[PDB]
């Protein structure tokens, strides 16, 4: 009961969870970081019991959080200042998710990037029961990501996606997303309709942003 | 009302003649089209007949609402004083215009229907902020200077009462003006000659004020103080001592220096928006001109960077002559001695030992100055 | 010879105007009331027409309906909640869950539906109106024109190169460099070229006092956003809404994180803002969130450094091309004393230089007027020169 993603956040959490949402035919329940975050007191926690009450409702339902360090910050002991609010609707999130009148009805996929920041409370062993790190793609994932969105454009088969995932290192899957897209938009900028080598390796070289700087003294 | 602007002329002109005698036929011609009406069909007099069938229309409990949208087809959702809203229609001696969301309006008691609009008592704020009367006399009090008096007339005055100079060149005034010095020096004193001069609208405004306790209520009061600023005409915007919000840090703002950074995020933004910002020029003044953020003092939102030095002996002995110049001066008194007290005397420092000398001479009833109130009139001043 | 009779019978006619013009009705200046002639649609029809057969209709919300029947469930302002009914003038099918109606005073049963809330503050940040900046203004940095206009307009100008191509065109976009480097000048010729909706956001307008306030104009935002076919929607000074997340101890600067997150949220996952555009522009980079920095949201990454000679050779050339000048003046010198320097402080060498001319008396300026204002403006001010911790960002 309880599975949480955390890593780099590029690395693939939300594609997950629209996978899996394709997957099950039950009750998919998403839910927004800050989303139990109101201006008046008690609004969220009802927004919590409210929730909980229809997944409750939907025996077959699972519970989805994007982002949760927005809600779950660790708590503080502060004088004269320090906000409680959050953290009214962060305990009544942990007794309301586990403890007192507990089910086996619901599932909870939790995704965050960040952990230092969160209450060690929901981080006990049975509110989040498997916590799961995503990983940076080794060199085969990264040969794997740009093949997958290589797909409906006009690849001509001068490509060697062992190579560029070779000389593309400390990517993720957001960044070879995008070394697909400005590749794809090189060869409409040269007029070209298929795709060559070189416009992907003028694409690392866009996507890596580097700063331009009359540099050619060197060796 | 707007009837004809072709006021030219400026003598004993034909066409004068001829255009007025036109006016005369528009209105001879037309007064004979005035004669007809009641003549023909009277059926009611039409100067209060309509009118009180309008205010017969309208009852007298009339209840004061508030627009926040407009549906184009007299009719829209308008909030009431409780809170619960209506979808009301609209009038058609509503003159469908000075309707604006969050615009004070007139209701029906029955069916709540927008009858009239409100005239708005504005917000004391802007009467708060707002210079009203001239505050004190003209450059000549000022003395010695004569510098960069030329060049607060160059930024300010001469691009308002001359705008002919800049478009025979083809060019734009500078934006910004900034002053700094050390205290004292006459930097809120040059604004007050500066106020004296224009006939724009004046707003001056401390830089200790702008901080809140409350979270962005800051640039909230510079997005409406700019606001105010712009809904004017010509104006100027007189900032003075700007340091102190980067200075001095109070318990009575909740969030730290990084709720102080928004607000110069936000009139950092007022400076420079893309935004057409119009005639509003802007005056500021400081002594800590080396704290605050360089990215305010960049040529684009600060244009002009004007210093003053401490006064010179020369410039020092016409500051005596300006303060001392419409009291009973007994001729005890040698100026030249009183220059040289302190080496690095402001000019608040010579009005000061004037004044409590005057204060001396009262605490003894007499009506001239003698030296000797001079003489204990710099160690009461100067050495605590 | 006729001196006081054009005065006289100027006079009484410019009075006559008067005389005759409060025997029309404009007069008694009012405390809201119409020209009373403007009026006279509502003055015998309208006045018991759309008076006495017209209702209040006042307006609702709707919290759900139920199956097999209308048996509508309706909320208010501050009172209760009924089960309430059509009318005959509408169908059930626009009846949806959570809408505004408006609802008569006795029966309690639903007119005709209404548009939601959009909370004007949100609906004061758009632009409504074009400024005139054009892109040969923004003279000096043609390439990053370019590289940033082959992603703003061309695929909502042409919506075939890249669909029949195969590509999805990115949607984000942060500009940066440093202060009075043209950024948001250069967003002005944005604004100027476009033809959607330009929704403008300054990111210190967002601090609010309550409690994730800002999160839900955010929301907001984007929910008119989503409304409208493509969309752009304009940053400006991001570090106020967010840099990154660094709390220890006492919770310090907690709010605007939860709308910086709200923001993240609403760039990317779960049926994404599919047409609508995004671009941030920001003073230092290296502060912001690199959650926030992942593409996806902010693709492009267009710097805005100094030009080498010819670009501030080109901004000569904008600034000083509609001035009163000396013709034989070149501009190649000014450029060679100005190795470090910004347009803003081109154009202000160029609009003290002319003032130099309206110094004494002179109409057209010279080159040592210029030569005036080189020392002046680089040298003389370079105490100041704003930029040195800011080539570092820092
Ligand atoms: N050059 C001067 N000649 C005559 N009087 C002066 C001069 N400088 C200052 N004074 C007098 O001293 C008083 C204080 O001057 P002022 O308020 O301009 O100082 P300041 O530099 O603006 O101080 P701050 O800006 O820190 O408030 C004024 O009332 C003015 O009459
Ligand atoms: N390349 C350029 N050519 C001509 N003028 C320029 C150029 N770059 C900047 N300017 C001048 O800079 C002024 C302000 O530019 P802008 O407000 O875009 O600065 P910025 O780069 O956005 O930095 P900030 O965010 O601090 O304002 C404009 O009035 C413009 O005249
Ligand atoms: N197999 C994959 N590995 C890594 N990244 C991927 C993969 N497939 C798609 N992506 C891209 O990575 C992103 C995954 O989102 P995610 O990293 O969860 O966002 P964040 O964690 O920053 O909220 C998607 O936007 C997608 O374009
Ligand atoms: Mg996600
Ligand atoms: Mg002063
Ligand atoms: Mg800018």
């Amino acid at each position: 009961k309880g599975v949480l993603m955390y890593g780099p956040p590029g690395t693939g959490k939300t594609l997950l969870a629209r996978a899996c949402a394709a997957q099950t035919k039950a009750t998919f329940l998403k839910l927004a970081g800050p989303q139990l975050v109101q201006m008046f007191i008690g609004d969220g926690a009802k927004l919590v019991r409210d929730a909980f009450a229809l997944a409750k409702e939907k025996a077959p339902s699972i519970i989805f959080i994007d982002e949760l360090d927005a809600i779950g910050t660790k708590r503080f002991d502060s004088e004269k200042a320090g906000d409680r609010e959050v953290q009214r609707t962060m305990l009544e999130l942990l007794n309301q998710l586990d403890g007192f009148q507990p089910n086996t009805q619901v599932k909870v996929i939790a995704a965050t990037n960040r952990v230092d920041i969160l209450d060690p409370a929901l981080l006990r062993s049975g509110r989040l029961d498997r916590k799961i790190e995503f990983p940076m793609p080794n060199e085969e994932a990264r040969a794997r990501i740009m093949q997958i969105h290589s797909r409906k454009m006009n690849v001509s088969p001068d490509v060697n996606y062992e190579e560029l995932a070779r000389c593309t290192d400390d990517f993720n899957g957001a960044q070879c997303k995008a070394v697909c897209v400005e590749a794809g938009m090189i060869a409409l900028r040269r007029g070209a309709t298929e795709l060559t080598h070189e416009d992907y390796m003028e694409g690392i070289l866009e996507v890596q942003a580097k700063k331009k700087a009359n540099l050619q003294y060197y060796a | 009302a707007s009837k004809l602007p072709l006021v030219t002329p400026h003598t004993q002109c034909r066409l004068k003649l001829l255009k007025l005698e036109r006016i005369k036929d528009y209105l001879l011609m037309e007064e004979e089209f005035i004669r007809n009406q009641e003549q023909m069909k009277p059926l009611e007099e039409k100067q209060e007949e309509e009118r009180s069938k309008v205010d017969d229309l309208r009852g007298t409990p009339m209840s004061v609402g508030t627009l926040e949208e407009i549906i184009d087809d007299n009719h829209a959702i308008v909030s009431t004083s409780v809170g619960s809203e209506h979808y009301v229609s609209i009038l058609s001696f509503v003159d469908k215009d000075l309707l604006e969301p969050g615009c004070s309006v007139l209701l029906n008691h029955k069916v709540h229907a927008v009858i009239g609009v409100l005239m708005d008592d504005t917000d004391p704020l802007v009467t708060v902020m707002k210079v009203e009367k001239a505050p004190q006399e003209t450059y000549a009090d000022i003395g010695g200077l004569d510098n960069q008096i030329q060049e607060i007339k160059e930024s300010v005055e001469l691009p308002l009462t001359h705008p002919e100079y800049y478009e025979e060149m083809g060019i734009k005034p500078p934006k910004g003006v900034i002053l700094y010095g050390p205290p004292g020096t006459g930097k809120t004193l040059l604004a007050k000659a500066v106020a004296n001069q224009t006939s724009a609208t004046f707003l001056r405004v401390v830089g200790s004020e702008l901080i809140q306790k409350y979270l962005g209520d800051g640039p909230k009061l510079v997005r409406e103080l700019f606001r105010v600023a712009e809904e004017h005409a010509p104006s100027i915007v007189f900032i003075d001592e700007i340091d102190a919000i980067g200075t001095k840090r109070y318990d009575s703002n909740s969030g730290g220096e990084r709720e102080i950074q928004r607000t110069m995020l936000e009139l950092l933004n007022q400076l420079d928006g893309f935004d057409s910002r119009g005639d509003v020029k802007v005056i500021m003044a400081t002594n800590r001109i080396e704290t605050l953020d360089p990215a305010l003092i960049r040529p684009g939102r600060i244009d002009r960077k004007i210093e003053f030095p401490l006064p010179d002996e020369k410039t020092k002995k016409r500051i005596f002559q300006i303060h001392t110049s419409r009291m009973t001066l007994a001729d005890d008194v040698t100026l030249d001695d009183l220059i040289m007290a302190k080496d690095d005397l402001s000019g608040a420092d010579i009005k000061a030992i004037c004044t409590e000398a005057g204060l001396m001479a009262l605490r003894e009833r007499r009506m001239k100055v003698t030296n000797e109130d001079f003489k204990k009139s710099k160690e009461n001043v100067l050495y605590k | 010879t006729y001196s006081r009779q054009i005065k006289q019978v100027e006079d009484d006619i410019q009075q006559l105007l008067k005389k005759i013009n409060e025997l029309t009705g404009i007069k008694e200046s009012d405390t809201g009331l119409a020209p009373p002639a403007l009026w006279d649609l509502a003055a015998d029809k309208q006045t018991l027409q759309s008076e006495q057969p017209l209702q209040v209709a006042r307006c609702t919300k709707i919290i759900n309906a139920d199956s097999e029947d209308p048996k509508y469930i309706i909320n208010v302002k501050q009172f209760a909640k009924f089960v309430v009914d059509l009318s005959d003038q509408v169908a059930p099918t626009d009846i949806e869950e959570g809408m505004r109606v408006g609802v008569d005073r006795n029966k309690y049963q639903i007119h005709i539906p209404l548009p939601p809330k959009i909370d004007p503050t949100v609906t004061m940040m758009q632009v409504e109106e074009k400024p005139d900046v054009t892109y040969s203004d923004v003279g000096g940095c043609k390439e990053q024109i370019e590289k940033l206009r082959e992603v703003v307009e061309t695929p909502l100008l042409h919506p075939e190169r890249f669909v029949n191509l195969g590509i999805e065109p990115p949607k984000g976009v942060l500009l940066f460099g440093p202060p009075g480097t043209g950024k948001t000048l250069c967003a002005r010729a944005v604004a100027n070229r476009t033809d959607a909706c330009f929704i403008r956001v300054i990111g210190s307008e967002l601090v609010q006092k309550y409690v994730g306030e800002g999160a839900r104009m955010v929301r907001e935002l984007f929910e008119m956003a989503r409304t409208k076919k493509a969309c752009l929607i304009f940053f400006d000074e991001i570090d106020a809404i967010g840099g990154a997340r660094f709390d220890d101890g006492a919770g310090g600067d907690n709010e605007v994180q939860r709308t910086m997150l709200e923001l993240i949220n609403q760039l990317d996952g779960f049926d994404p803002r599919g047409n609508i555009k995004v671009l941030m522009a920001t003073n230092r980079p290296d502060t912001l969130d690199p959650a926030l920095m992942r593409p996806g949201r902010l693709d492009r990454k267009i710097e805005f450094s100094l030009p080498d000679l010819e670009g501030r050779t080109h901004i000569f050339k904008i600034h000083a091309r509609s001035m009163s000048v000396e013709r034989d003046i070149r501009f190649e010198l000014l450029a060679r004393l100005c190795p470090n320097s910004t347009g803003a402080e081109i154009r202000s060498v160029c609009t003290e230089a002319g003032m130099f001319a309206i110094r004494a008396r002179r109409k057209i300026a010279t080159e040592k007027d210029f030569l005036e204002a080189v020392n002046k403006v680089i040298k003389s001010y370079a105490k100041f020169s704003a930029t040195p911790r800011y080539m570092t960002y820092n």
